[PDB]
C-alpha cells in the first residue's frame, strides 16, 4: 500500500509522479520474467548468396540468421521460421498454392519501418530504439491497434490531423485564436489517453498552471511533441497502406489497416519496456550509421 | 475599552492552564496562557515568512513564495533555504492554530458557552493538519506539502489535481464540492429571513417566528425551525472541510491512477455488468 | 566574468582590485529565481505562436453508422476507455438505415 | 492606446471600492449594540461611528 | 476470576463478544483471499507445490528502471 | 448487578463456550494446514 | 454536557399552523403533517406550499426542461433503460457545434439544447417572482429575492459569455459529469481561471460563507440553552445569551458583530460569491483571453527557475497549429 | 438452553437472523459470480477439467 | 498496590486490553508489509531465502 | 470504591495473567525466532 513518487519539477510545485509500489512490481516484474535475450553475433568475410532479399542487404550473412532468430522469437515464437516461410524456399513470397505469404510481405515492410523509426527519428528513440519486440512482444499482435470509426475520434492525430493549440498566446482576445470550449474539451481526451498511454499524469509533460508553456513544462514534453510526428509517418506511410496486404480478418469495418498508437510502443510505461536497451545488439535494425558511437558492421 | 455590559462579564476563572497568572485582558483581547504562546508562535511564523520573502526574488506580495523541501529529504528537515524555512514555519502555524482553538475554549468556558465554537474550528484545523501533515507523512515527505505564497499554492493545487487527470471525478471532491455549494444557499437563505422580519418594509411591524417559518416551509416543504437552521448550517461548514480532508488524503496515499477509471465499479455493478 | 579573478600568488579572490579574504560565492535569491519583466519577455521563451487552423473547405457527412449518438466530447477517454460492454458498445453508434425500396 | 491599463483591472478597482465602502457599512451596523464604549479616558466609539440604536415596533394582534 | 463479570450485562457481553468475532473473521478471510497463495476460490485446487510463493528476489536488467528518472 | 452465584453460572459457560470454539478453531487450521501449509 | 445537537423529546400540537399567514389570493395547497425524522433534526412540521400563477407557471415550464433533457440522454443511449441509468452521470445534452455562432442548429445538433435553457431560464425567472411575491405578502423585506438575483445573476452569465463571444458552442452541458468536463475546459481554453482575479475574490467569498456560517452556526448552538436560538427576541429584546455571543467574538478577535448585523455579513458573503463570480465569467474571453498572461502582466505569477531551455529551431519546430476541423473522409493510403 | 428466549425477545433476534443470513448469502454469491472459476451464468456447463484455473507458481 | 485505588480497575482493564490491542494491530500489519516477514505470501521460504535488506 | 482487600484479590489475578500472556508471547517469539530470525 506504501506509494513511490518521482519528483519532476521544482519544489512546492506539485509536478511529481505516483505509483502504487505492489502494483508497479507486478508490472515491471511480468515484464524482466519475459524479457527474450539475444544471440552473440559474429564475423565472417564473404559475399551474400541471398536470392530475394531487398532491406537486408548490408549486413554479414551471419548476422543475417541471427536477425532472422531474433524475428522469429520476438513476432512469432523462437524458432518458429513457418510463420513466415514457405521453409523449404524461404526466398519465396508465396505459398507452394501460389497463394501469397502475407505475413513475409508484411514483415519486410516492418523491417524498413523499424529502420526508418529508429534512424529519422532519433529524436524520439534516442540510443534505447525501438525492435520488433518493443510492439509485438513475442506475439503477431501489438496492443493498441485502432480503426475508423467516427471523425471525431481524437487517435487521428495520429493520422491524418494536425492542430491540437487551443491556448491563446496573449492577454487580450484576438482573431488569431478562436478555438472553442469544446476543441479545449477535445485536446483534454487526448491528453488523457496520452497520459495513460505512459502511466504518467499531466505534470509529467506540463506545468499545469500554463499547459502551453515550454519553458515550464519538463523536457519529456518536447521528446513527447516528437512521438506525435514519429506516428504519423508510422501510420501514414507504413501501416495504412498494408491495406491490400493482410487478410480481412484484420481490416476493421471500414477496411482500412490496423494503426499505431502511443500505447503499442510504451504499454503504460514511461518508457517502451522501462527502457530496455535492446535495438544496439541488433545493427540490421538500426538504420544509423553508429549506435551510440558503434560503427555500423557493414558487410 | 469595554461594551456597556462588558465590565460584568470579566470575572476570572474558566482557564485551562494558567490560572489566575495569565487571566487578563488587552485592550478588546484576552490573554490567558494560549493567549501568550498565540502570540509567540504568530510573531515567529510572522518574522520568519517575512525573511523568506527577503531571501527571496521579490518583495511583490502575489509573488512570495516560500517553497517546501525537494522529496529527496523525506521526512528530515531540509537545509533551511531549501525548504527547511518552510518546515518551521509549518511547525509555527500548527502551534499557532492549536493555541487558537484552545485559547477560545477558555473565552467559552468564561461565559458559561458550550465548546461548539472550538470544536467547529477544529474542522478547519484538521484540513490544514491533513494538507501538511498527514497526507505528507503518508506519502512519505514533507516536500508534498503545499507552498506558502498567495498564488503559488494555487499553482500547486492546480498541479496535484491534475496529478489525477480529472480531479472533478474524485467521489469525495463531489461531496465536498456539494457541502460547500449547500452551505453558501442556506447561508443566503437563513441571513435573508432574519433580516426579512427584522428589516420589513417602512410603516411594517416587527416579524416573528411563524412568519420565517411560514416562509421557509414553502420555499422548502418543510419548516426546519431555529434550532435547526443553526444546526443544518454548523454541518453543512464543518462537514464540508471534513469531506475536503478526507477527498485530499485519499488522493495518491490510497488511489494513484486518474480518478475518472475509479468509477470502474459502477460500470461493473453485476445487474448490468 | 562568472568569476571574480583570482592572485595567483595566494589563490585570494580579487574584487574591484583588491583581496577579500574568504572564500568568495556570487549572490543570488532562493534557487536562482528571477520575477518575471514583461508578457514579452516570457513569451519569448515561449515556442512561435501556433499557425491558422486547417479548415475544410465544405462538409461531407459520416455514413450514418460512423455517427456518434452521444455528442459529449470528452466521453471516448472518460467513459468508453474502460466501458467493454458489449450491449453498450453498440449502442455507441446509430445503426444501419436504408430505404425500404433498397432492400 | 493604454497598455497596462485593462478592462478586467479598472472592474477589480471598482469592486475594491465598493467593497471598502460594503465594510464600512457593515461595521456601522456592527455598533448598534454596547456602544459607546466605556473606558477610563470616558466614552469611545471607534471608527467609523456606529448608527444609532434601533427601535423596534411590535404589531397590534389578530 | 469469575468476579469480573459482576461489572456487566451478560446479554450485552455476549453481543459485544458476537460483534468482535465476525469483524476479525470476515478481515481475515478478505486478507487471505486478496493474497496471491491464498487466492482460494480461483487457485484452491492447486497443489502445496504448485501454489504461489513470494519472490525470494526480483531482478533486473541494468538500464532498466520501474520509475522514471527525476530528482 | 448479579449475585455471586449467576456470576460464577456465567462464567462456567463463558469459559467452555470459549473453549468449545478454540477447539473448532483447531480442527479448521489443522484441515488448513493439510491443504496448503503457510510455514 | 449537553450539545444541543438532536431533540430527544419533541411536542405535537394536533391544530397546526401551515394555515398560512394572512395571504390573499393564490391556494394553500396541501394538509400540514409532522415527520418524526424531520423532528430529531430540526422542526417537524413539513407541510403546504405555495404556487400561485408564478409558481404554477414556472413548474410546467421547468418540467418541460427536464424532460427534453431526460429524453435526449436517454435516446443518447438508443432508450435502453438499463444503459439509461448505468451511464447517467456521463450522458449530456450538448450545445450546438462552434460554427453555427449565434444561428439556430438543427434539431439533434444543438436545437434542443437550446430549447431546454430556454424553458429553464423562463422557469428560474418565474420562481423569482413567486418568491418575491411571496415575501411581500407575507409582509416581509425583499432580502430573499435579491439574494437569489445574485444567484441568477452568476447563472445567466453562463449565456451572455457566450453570447458576447459569439457562439451558443460555449455553452455549458446538461449533464453531470459532462457539466464537469466543461468546467475544466473553460480553464484550459482561458489559460487557467486560477489568474482570474474575480475567480479568486468569489472563492474567497466561498471560503469566507462556509467560515461565516462554521462560526455563527456554532455561536448560536453555543448559547441555545440560554434561549440564543430565540434570534428575532435576542434583536428586539437583547439577552444574556446575545450579550455572551458579543463578548466571545470581541474577546476572541478584538471585534464583534451583534445579533442583527452577523445576517448582514452572513446575507453579503454569499451574495458576493456569484456576483464576484459572474463578473469574471463576463470578463472572460471578452476582456483577457489567457488569464496567466494577465497574471504575468499585473505581476501575480511567482517565478520558478526554467525546466527547459528551448533553441531558436525548436521554437519554430514546436509550434503547433490551432485545432481545427475533422477529417470528414476515410483516406485509403493504397497508392 | 431454551432459557436464552427469556434473556432476549425471540421476536427480535429472528428478524436479525433473517437478515444476517440474507446479507451473507447474497456477498457470497455475488464474489463467486465475479470470478473466473466459478463465473457459473456464462461457463456452469463446462466439465470441472475445462474450468478456469487461477495461475500456478512458475516452479522455477 | 495501591495503584488499583488511584485508578478504577475497571477503566485501566479496558484502557489496557485496547492498547494492547492497537500495538499487536499495529506490528503485525508493519510486519505484513515488509519484505523480510510479508508471512503470507514468503512464509514457507526457509531462513536462508528470506530476503534481506541491502548491506 | 475499591478496598485493598479488593485490591489484593484483583492483583493475583492481574499479575498471573499478565504472566500467562507474558508466557506466550514469549513461547511465540522464540517460534519467530527459529523461523526467521530478525538479528
Ligand atoms: C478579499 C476578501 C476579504 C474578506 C475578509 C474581510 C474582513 C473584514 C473584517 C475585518 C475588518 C474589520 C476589523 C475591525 O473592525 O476591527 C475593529 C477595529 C477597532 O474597533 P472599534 O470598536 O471601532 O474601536 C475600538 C477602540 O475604540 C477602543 O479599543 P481599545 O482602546 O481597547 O484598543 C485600541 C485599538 C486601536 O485600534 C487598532 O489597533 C486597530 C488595529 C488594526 C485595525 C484594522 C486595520 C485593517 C486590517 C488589518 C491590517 C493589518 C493586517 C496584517 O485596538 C483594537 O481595537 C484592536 C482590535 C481590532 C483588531 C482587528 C484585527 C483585524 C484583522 C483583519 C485581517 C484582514 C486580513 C485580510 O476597527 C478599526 O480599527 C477600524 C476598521 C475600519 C474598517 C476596516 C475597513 C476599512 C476600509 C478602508 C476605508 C478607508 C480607510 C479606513
Ligand atoms: C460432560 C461433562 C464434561 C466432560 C466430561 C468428560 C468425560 C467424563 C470424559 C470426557 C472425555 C473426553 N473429553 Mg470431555 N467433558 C466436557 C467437555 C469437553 C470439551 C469442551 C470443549 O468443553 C472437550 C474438547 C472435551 C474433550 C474430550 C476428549 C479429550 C475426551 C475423549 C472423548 C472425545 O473425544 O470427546 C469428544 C468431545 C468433544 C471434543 C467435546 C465435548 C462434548 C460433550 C461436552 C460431551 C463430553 C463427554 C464425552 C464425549 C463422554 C464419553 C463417554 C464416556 C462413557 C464417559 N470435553 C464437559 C465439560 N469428557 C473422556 C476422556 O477423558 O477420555 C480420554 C471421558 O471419559
Ligand atoms: C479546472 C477547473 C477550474 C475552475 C473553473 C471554474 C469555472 C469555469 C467557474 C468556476 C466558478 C467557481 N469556482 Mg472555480 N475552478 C477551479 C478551481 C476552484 C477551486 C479550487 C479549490 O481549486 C474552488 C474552491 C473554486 C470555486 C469556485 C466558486 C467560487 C465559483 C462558483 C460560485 C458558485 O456559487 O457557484 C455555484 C452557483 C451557481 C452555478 C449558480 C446557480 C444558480 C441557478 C439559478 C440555479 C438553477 C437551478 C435550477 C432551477 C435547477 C436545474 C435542474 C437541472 C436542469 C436538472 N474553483 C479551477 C481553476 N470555476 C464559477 C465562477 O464564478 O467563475 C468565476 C465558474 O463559472
Ligand atoms: C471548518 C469550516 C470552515 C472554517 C471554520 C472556522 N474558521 C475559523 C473558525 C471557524 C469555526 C474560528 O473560530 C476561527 C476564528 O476565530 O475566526 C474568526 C477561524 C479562523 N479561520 C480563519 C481563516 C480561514 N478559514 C478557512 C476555512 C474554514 N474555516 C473552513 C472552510 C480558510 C481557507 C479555506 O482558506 C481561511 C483562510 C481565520 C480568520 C481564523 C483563525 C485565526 C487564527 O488561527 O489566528 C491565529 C493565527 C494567526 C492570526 C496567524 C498565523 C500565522 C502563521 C504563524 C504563519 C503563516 C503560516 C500560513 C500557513 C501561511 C499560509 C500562506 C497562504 C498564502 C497559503
Ligand atoms: C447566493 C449564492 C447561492 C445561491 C442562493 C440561492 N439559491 C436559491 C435561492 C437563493 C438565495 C432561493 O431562494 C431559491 C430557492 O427557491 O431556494 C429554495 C434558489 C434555488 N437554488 C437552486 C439551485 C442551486 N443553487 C445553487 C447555488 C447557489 N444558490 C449559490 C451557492 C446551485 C449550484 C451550486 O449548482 C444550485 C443547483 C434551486 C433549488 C432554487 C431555485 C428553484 C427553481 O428555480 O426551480 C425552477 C423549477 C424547476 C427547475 C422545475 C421543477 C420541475 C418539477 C420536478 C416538476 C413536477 C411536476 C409538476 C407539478 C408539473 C406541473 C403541473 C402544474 C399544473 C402544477
Ligand atoms: C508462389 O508463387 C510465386 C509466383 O511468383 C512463386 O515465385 C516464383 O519463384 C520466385 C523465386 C520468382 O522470383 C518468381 O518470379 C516466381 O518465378 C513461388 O515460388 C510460389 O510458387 C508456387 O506458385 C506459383 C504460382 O505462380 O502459382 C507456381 O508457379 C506457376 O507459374 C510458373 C510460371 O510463372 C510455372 O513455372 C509453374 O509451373 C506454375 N505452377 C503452378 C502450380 O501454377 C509454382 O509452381 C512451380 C513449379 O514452382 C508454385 O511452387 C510450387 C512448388 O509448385
Ligand atoms: C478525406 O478528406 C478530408 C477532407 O479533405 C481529409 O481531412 C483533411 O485533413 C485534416 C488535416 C483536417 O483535419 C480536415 O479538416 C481536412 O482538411 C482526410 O484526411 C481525407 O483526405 C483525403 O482526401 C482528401 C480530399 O479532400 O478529398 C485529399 O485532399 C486532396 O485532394 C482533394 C481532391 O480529392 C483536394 O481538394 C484537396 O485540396 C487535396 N488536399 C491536399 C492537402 O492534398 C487528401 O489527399 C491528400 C494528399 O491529402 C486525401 O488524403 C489521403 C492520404 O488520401
Ligand atoms: C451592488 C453593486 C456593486 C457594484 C460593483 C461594481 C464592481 C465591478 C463591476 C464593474 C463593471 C466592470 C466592466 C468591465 C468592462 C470594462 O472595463 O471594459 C473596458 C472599458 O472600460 C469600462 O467599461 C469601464 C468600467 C467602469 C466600471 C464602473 C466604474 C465606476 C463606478 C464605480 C462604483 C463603485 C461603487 C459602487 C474595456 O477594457 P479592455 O481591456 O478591452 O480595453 C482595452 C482594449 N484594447
Ligand atoms: C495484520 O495481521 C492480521 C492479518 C490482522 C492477523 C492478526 C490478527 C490478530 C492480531 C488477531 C487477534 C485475535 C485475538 C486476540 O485476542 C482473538 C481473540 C479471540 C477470543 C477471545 C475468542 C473468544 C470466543 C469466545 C466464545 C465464542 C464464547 C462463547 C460463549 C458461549 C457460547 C456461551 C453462551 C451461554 C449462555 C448465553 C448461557 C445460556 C444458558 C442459560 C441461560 C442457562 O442455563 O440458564
Ligand atoms: C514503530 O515502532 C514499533 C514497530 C511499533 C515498535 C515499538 C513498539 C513499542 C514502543 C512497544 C511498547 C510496548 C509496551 C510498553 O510497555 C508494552 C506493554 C505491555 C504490557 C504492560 C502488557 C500487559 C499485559 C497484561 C495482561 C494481558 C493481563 C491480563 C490479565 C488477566 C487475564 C486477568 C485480569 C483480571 C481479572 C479478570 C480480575 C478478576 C477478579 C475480579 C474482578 C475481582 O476479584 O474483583
Ligand atoms: C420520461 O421522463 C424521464 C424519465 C425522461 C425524466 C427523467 C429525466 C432525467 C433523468 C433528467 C436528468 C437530468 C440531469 C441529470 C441534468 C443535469 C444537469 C446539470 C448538471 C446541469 C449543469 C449546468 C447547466 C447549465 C449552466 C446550463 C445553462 C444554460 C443556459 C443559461 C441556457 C440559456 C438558454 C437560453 C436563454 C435560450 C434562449 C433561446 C433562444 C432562441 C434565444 O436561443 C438563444
Ligand atoms: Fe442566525
Amino acid at each position: 500500500a506504501a506509494t513511490d513518487t518521482v519528483q519532476v519539477g521544482y519544489r512546492g510545485t506539485a509536478m511529481e509522479q505516483n505509483y502504487d509500489h505492489g502494483d508497479l512490481k507486478t508490472k515491471f516484474a511480468q515484464v524482466k520474467l519475459p524479457q527474450s535475450p539475444p544471440p552473440a553475433g559474429e564475423s565472417p568475410p564473404g559475399p551474400l548468396p541471398w536470392k530475394n532479399v531487398q532491406v537486408l542487404n548490408d549486413i554479414s550473412i551471419a548476422e543475417f540468421n541471427r536477425t532472422m532468430i531474433a524475428m522469429s522469437t520476438w513476432v512469432a515464437g523462437t524458432g518458429n521460421c513457418a510463420y513466415c516461410h514457405n521453409v523449404a524456399a524461404f526466398q519465396d513470397d508465396t505459398l507452394p498454392n501460389g497463394k501469397p505469404l502475407y505475413t513475409k510481405i508484411v514483415a519486410r515492410r516492418m523491417l524498413q519501418m523499424t529502420r526508418n523509426i529508429n534512424g529519422n527519428y532519433s529524436q524520439h528513440v534516442k540510443n534505447t530504439g525501438v525492435t520488433c519486440y518493443t510492439c509485438h512482444m513475442g506475439k503477431p499482435l501489438p496492443n493498441g491497434l485502432w480503426f475508423y470509426s467516427s471523425q471525431t475520434d481524437y487517435l487521428r492525430h495520429y493520422l491524418d490531423r494536425d492542430g491540437a493549440r487551443v491556448i491563446t498566446q496573449g492577454v487580450a482576445p484576438s482573431n488569431a485564436n478562436r478555438s472553442s470550449t469544446k476543441q479545449a474539451e477535445w485536446t483534454y481526451a487526448l491528453m488523457i489517453s496520452q497520459s495513460r498511454s505512459l502511466g504518467v499524469n499531466c505534470t509529467y509533460c506540463h506545468n499545469t498552471r500554463q499547459f502551453a508553456s515550454w519553458r515550464e513544462a519538463p523536457p519529456a514534453r518536447v521528446t513527447a511533441y516528437h512521438g506525435i510526428l514519429m506516428l504519423r509517418d508510422v501510420n501514414q506511410n507504413y501501416l495504412a497502406p498494408l491495406q491490400p496486404v493482410y487478410p480481412a480478418v484484420r481490416l476493421g469495418a471500414m477496411g482500412d489497416a490496423p494503426k499505431a498508437q502511443c500505447v503499442t510502443c510504451h504499454n503504460g510505461a514511461y518508457k517502451p519496456l522501462y527502457g530496455a536497451q535492446m535495438a544496439k545488439d541488433f545493427p540490421a535494425m538500426w538504420g544509423r550509421a553508429d549506435w551510440n558511437g558503434v560503427p555500423f558492421p557493414g558487410i | 475599552a469595554m461594551l456597556s455590559f462588558e465590565k460584568k462579564y470579566r470575572v476570572r476563572g474558566g482557564t485551562l492552564i494558567g490560572g489566575d497568572l495569565f487571566d487578563f485582558w488587552f485592550g478588546p483581547f484576552y490573554v490567558g496562557f494560549f493567549g501568550v504562546t498565540t502570540i509567540f508562535f504568530v510573531t515567529l511564523g510572522t518574522l520568519l515568512c517575512v525573511w523568506g520573502a527577503a531571501m527571496g526574488p521579490t518583495w511583490n506580495l502575489w509573488q512570495i513564495n516560500i517553497a517546501p523541501p525537494d522529496l529527496k529529504y523525506g521526512l528530515g528537515l531540509a537545509p533551511l533555504r531549501e525548504g527547511g524555512l518552510w518546515q518551521i514555519i509549518t511547525l509555527c502555524a500548527l502551534g499557532a492554530f492549536g493555541s487558537w482553538a484552545l485559547r477560545q475554549a477558555e473565552i467559552a468556558r468564561k461565559l458559561g458557552m458550550g465548546m461548539h465554537i472550538p470544536w467547529a474550528y477544529g474542522g478547519a484545523i484538521l484540513a490544514y493538519t491533513t494538507l501538511v501533515v498527514i497526507r505528507p507523512f503518508l506519502l512519505g515527505a514533507w516536500g508534498h506539502g503545499f507552498p506558502y505564497g498567495i498564488f503559488s499554492h494555487l499553482d500547486w493545487v492546480s498541479n496535484v489535481g491534475y496529478q489525477y487527470l480529472h480531479f472533478h471525478y474524485n467521489p469525495a471532491h463531489m461531496i465536498a464540492v456539494t457541502f460547500f455549494f449547500t452551505n453558501c444557499l442556506a447561508l443566503a437563505m437563513h441571513g435573508s429571513l432574519i433580516l426579512s422580519v427584522t428589516n420589513p418594509p417602512k410603516g411594517t411591524p416587527t416579524g416573528t417566528s411563524e412568519q420565517e417559518n411560514v416562509f421557509f416551509r414553502d420555499l422548502l416543504g418543510y419548516s426546519i425551525g431555529a434550532i435547526g437552521i443553526h444546526r443544518l448550517g454548523l454541518f453543512l461548514a464543518v462537514g464540508a472541510a471534513v469531506w475536503s480532508a478526507i477527498c485530499i488524503v485519499i488522493s495518491g496515499p490510497f488511489w494513484t491512477q486518474g480518478w475518472p477509471e475509479w468509477w470502474n465499479w459502477w460500470l461493473n455493478l453485476p445487474i448490468w455488468k | 566574468p562568472t568569476a571574480w579573478p583570482v592572485d595567483p600568488t595566494t589563490g585570494q579572490t580579487l574584487i574591484n582590485g583588491r583581496p577579500v579574504v574568504g572564500r568568495v560565492f556570487i549572490m543570488r535569491k532562493t534557487d536562482g529565481t528571477v520575477k518575471y519583466p514583461n508578457v514579452a519577455d516570457v513569451v519569448a521563451h515561449e515556442a512561435l505562436a501556433p499557425l491558422p487552423p486547417v479548415v475544410g473547405s465544405s462538409y461531407q457527412q459520416a455514413p450514418i453508422t460512423n455517427q456518434r449518438r452521444m455528442r459529449g466530447i470528452m466521453i471516448q477517454s472518460t467513459l468508453w476507455d474502460m466501458d467493454r460492454k458489449r450491449s453498450a458498445t453498440r449502442q455507441r453508434y446509430y445503426p444501419a438505415s436504408t430505404p425500404a425500396n433498397q432492400l | 492606446m493604454m497598455e497596462y491599463i485593462d478592462g478586467a483591472q479598472i472592474a477589480l478597482y471598482a469592486f475594491w471600492l465598493f467593497f471598502f465602502g460594503l465594510i464600512i457599512y457593515l461595521r456601522r451596523e456592527d455598533k448598534r449594540e454596547g456602544y459607546p464604549l466605556e473606558s477610563p479616558q470616558g466614552p469611545r466609539d471607534g471608527w467609523p461611528k456606529g448608527a444609532p440604536k434601533k427601535t423596534y415596533v411590535h404589531r397590534d394582534h389578530g | 476470576m469469575h468476579r469480573i463479570w459482576l461489572m456487566y450485562d451478560p446479554r450485552r457481553v455476549m453481543v459485544a463478544l458476537v460483534g468482535f468475532l465476525a469483524v476479525l473473521a470476515l478481515v481475515i478471510h478478505f486478507v487471505l483471499l486478496s493474497s496471491q497463495r491464498y487466492s482460494w476460490i480461483e487457485n484452491g485446487t492447486l497443489g502445496a507445490d504448485q501454489a504461489p510463493v513470494g519472490a525470494s528476489a526480483p531482478a533486473a536488467a541494468a538500464e532498466m528502471s520501474p520509475l522514471p528518472p527525476g530528482r | 448487578g448479579m449475585t455471586e452465584e449467576e456470576a460464577r453460572r456465567f462464567h462456567g459457560y463463558m469459559v467452555t463456550g470459549t473453549l468449545g470454539y478454540v477447539v473448532v478453531a483447531s480442527v479448521a487450521h489443522f484441515l488448513a494446514w493439510s491443504w496448503r501449509p503457510w510455514f | 454536557e449537553y450539545q444541543n445537537l438532536f431533540t430527544r423529546v419533541q411536542v405535537r400540537t394536533v391544530p397546526e399552523p401551515g394555515i398560512p399567514i394572512d395571504e390573499s389570493t393564490g391556494t394553500r395547497y396541501g394538509t400540514g403533517t409532522f415527520s418524526y425524522l424531520a423532528g430529531k433534526f430540526g422542526d417537524a412540521q413539513i407541510g403546504p406550499i405555495y404556487l400561485g400563477w408564478a409558481g404554477v407557471l414556472s413548474l410546467i415550464f421547468g418540467f418541460i426542461a427536464i424532460e427534453i433533457i431526460g429524453l435526449n440522454m436517454w435516446a443518447s443511449v438508443g432508450w435502453d433503460p438499463v444503459e439509461f441509468i448505468r451511464q447517467l452521470p456521463w450522458l449530456a445534452l450538448e450545445p450546438p457545434p462552434p460554427q453555427y455562432g449565434l444561428r439556430v442548429p438543427p434539431l439533434n445538433q444543438g436545437g434542443w439544447y437550446l430549447m431546454a435553457g430556454f424553458f429553464l431560464t423562463v422557469s428560474i425567472i418565474l420562481w423569482w417572482i413567486r418568491i418575491y411575491r411571496r415575501a411581500r405578502a407575507l409582509q416581509m423585506g425583499s432580502h430573499l429575492p435579491w439574494a437569489f438575483a445574485s444567484a441568477i445573476f452568476l447563472y445567466s452569465t453562463f449565456f451572455f459569455q457566450p453570447l458576447l463571444v459569439g457562439s451558443w458552442s460555449e455553452m455549458v452541458p446538461f449533464g453531470i459529469f459532462p457539466h464537469l468536463d466543461w468546467t475544466s475546459a473553460f480553464s484550459i481554453r482561458y489559460g487557467n481561471l486560477y489568474y482570474n482575479p474575480f475567480h479568486a475574490l468569489s472563492i474567497a467569498f466561498l471560503y469566507g460563507s462556509a467560515v461565516l456560517f462554521a462560526m455563527h452556526g456554532a455561536t448560536i448552538l453555543a448559547v441555545a440553552r440560554m434561549g440564543g436560538e430565540r434570534e428575532i427576541e435576542q434583536i428586539t429584546d437583547r439577552g444574556t445569551a446575545a450579550e455572551r455571543s458579543m463578548l466571545f467574538w470581541r474577546w476572541c478577535m478584538g471585534f464583534n458583530a451583534t445579533m442583527e448585523s452577523i445576517h448582514r455579513w452572513a446575507w453579503w458573503f454569499a451574495v458576493l460569491t456569484t456576483f464576484t463570480g459572474g463578473i469574471g465569467i463576463l470578463l472572460t474571453g471578452t476582456v483577457v483571453d489567457n488569464w496567466y498572461l494577465w497574471g504575468v502582466k499585473h505581476g501575480l505569477v511567482a517565478p520558478y527557475p526554467a525546466q527547459n531551455q528551448l533553441t531558436p529551431e525548436q521554437q519554430d519546430l514546436l509550434r503547433g497549429r490551432y485545432q481545427g476541423t475533422a477529417p470528414d473522409s476515410f483516406p485509403s493510403y493504397v497508392v
